[PDB]
């Protein structure tokens, strides 16, 4: 009835394996791990792909063609999966068999995606607005403001535009990061975590 | 036995300021790290009702001392202001080698020593008495739980918040009863409950997804030991996170409220 832990006993002795899709064959189907990794990994599939349908028009139903490949260069190039975690899928997405099909459409989900995880799950208290730039988003930015009223009936994320043009990043994406809600002097873009 | 509902998205407010008019429920437990930009006071006028804290990212087992530190200031002024009926964490492991868990890993109970100066530190900073949930286990940490959560307690002086469907999720994928927990269900006044999900490719592994009704055996739990349970200023918290309908959460609530009746 109950599904064995196998080769291992804890949560403990899979946490090398639960964002690792190509290892995860190496515990038998029947195996409470196997079950365990699987879980883990549709977690990562569906924050990718529930937030950002559009990316499946570019790997197809099953997003194994970003999926697999992404997973694999994010353990490889020792990715935090962090906020920016979105924008570095866009990033893998324009060097891989899909950069010809990159465009605003595709771009701005990604951009809000980031946007709205940092100010869900970033704990920094001197930190209100997180602000993103994009080489592919010249003059405006993409703002996520922390909720600062039970009350407020607009979006937390928005696209805000520059009266005074802002210096395109160095790599595709920059940020920085805001300690009120209100934008006065650029300090600069920073490149992306990790 | 009061009845609470958890407070996550303030795209809720106006069914939850409904559920209290109606009497449906007699406190809100706020997940309330999502809110310290909030003015504290505006949340205090939200609800007509008592308040508890949930904190869910502190990251107390992980997180530098400096931004834990920040974070702990700031829910101390919230305590002030709102008077919580009690304030509760979790044992989570969210990072593995600084890669971020997206489902967050049930912790090593080995680990008893780390565990407990984190627990001390966080609760120091917090200034009051803090309540640790038991998590949803589905590899065998399970047997390894009660035990540790009881001499964590006596330990540290930490309360143990009872998560009732997060313990059949771990009776269901490790065989572990839920009697185990019998004495921390004697001892604590403060519970949880919602409803629970499986695996996608296996129906047989139970997960934590707030997003339906109650099970049967979940209950079936609650009320064979409704006598364990229920006590002087004992409390339960309802928690939907996912299908937040109406509707569906009222036939819940009242199905606690029959299994708990007010006298
Ligand atoms: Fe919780
Ligand atoms: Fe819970
Ligand atoms: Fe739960």
């Amino acid at each position: 009835s109950l599904l064995p832990t196998a080769p291992v006993r804890i949560d403990a002795d899979l946490y090398d394996d639960l964002a690792n899709p190509a290892r995860q064959s190496l515990y038998p189907r029947d195996s409470r791990g196997f079950i365990r990794i699987d879980i883990s990994l549709r977690a990562y599939w569906h924050t990718l792909f529930d937030t950002c349908p559009r990316l499946l028009e570019l790997s197809g139903p099953s997003g194994g063609a970003i999926f697999l490949p992404f997973m694999a260069w994010a353990r490889e190039n020792n990715l935090a999966f962090d906020w920016s975690f979105f924008l570095w899928v866009y990033v893998w997405l324009q060097q891989s068999e899909f950069r010809e099909r990159l465009d605003e459409d595709q771009l701005l989900p990604v951009m809000t995606a980031s946007a709205t995880r940092w100010l869900m799950i970033d704990r920094d208290i001197d930190a209100c607005q997180i602000v993103l730039g994009s080489r592919s988003l010249a003059g405006a930015a993409v703002v996520g403001a922390k909720i600062d009223s039970i009350h407020c009936r607009l979006e937390q994320v928005q696209q805000v535009a520059f009266a005074a043009p802002l210096p395109l990043p160095d790599g595709e994406f920059g940020y920085f990061l805001t300690p009120g809600f209100e934008i006065d002097h650029f300090p600069g873009w920073r490149p992306l975590p990790r | 036995m009061q009845i609470g509902f958890n407070f996550t998205l303030t795209g809720t407010l106006d069914m939850v300021q409904q559920m209290i008019k109606e009497r449906k429920i007699d406190y809100v437990e706020m997940l309330i790290d999502n809110f310290v930009h909030l003015p504290p006071e505006q949340i205090a006028d939200s609800f007509d009702c008592p308040v508890a804290f949930h904190i869910m990212l502190s990251k107390y087992l992980e997180r530098d001392r400096e931004a834990l530190a920040a974070l702990g200031k700031r829910l101390r002024r919230f305590i002030d202001v709102m008077r919580p009926v009690y304030v509760s964490d979790h044992i989570l492991y969210f990072t593995h080698n600084g890669r971020s868990l997206f489902h967050l890993g049930e912790i090593d109970y080995g680990e008893y020593d780390h565990v407990r100066s984190k627990v001390e530190q966080w609760q120091d900073m917090l200034g009051t008495r803090l309540y640790l949930e038991n998590y949803p286990s589905i590899m065998d940490g399970a047997w390894d739980a009660p035990s540790f959560y009881e001499r964590l307690s006596r330990e540290t002086g930490v309360g143990v918040l009872f998560d009732a469907s997060n313990a059949i999720c771990a009776q269901n994928n490790t065989g572990a009863p839920v009697e185990l927990w019998k004495k921390i269900i004697e001892t604590t006044r403060h519970f949880h409950v919602a409803g629970y999900g499986t695996a996608f490719i296996e129906p047989r592994v139970k997960a934590d997804t707030h997003d339906r009704e109650m099970a049967e055996d979940t209950l079936d739990f609650l009320s064979r030991m409704r006598t364990s349970f229920d006590k002087p200023g004992a409390t339960i918290t309802y928690e939907r996170d996912f299908d937040i309908d109406y509707e569906s959460i009222s036939v819940d609530l009242k199905r606690l409220r029959d299994i708990f009746p007010c006298v």
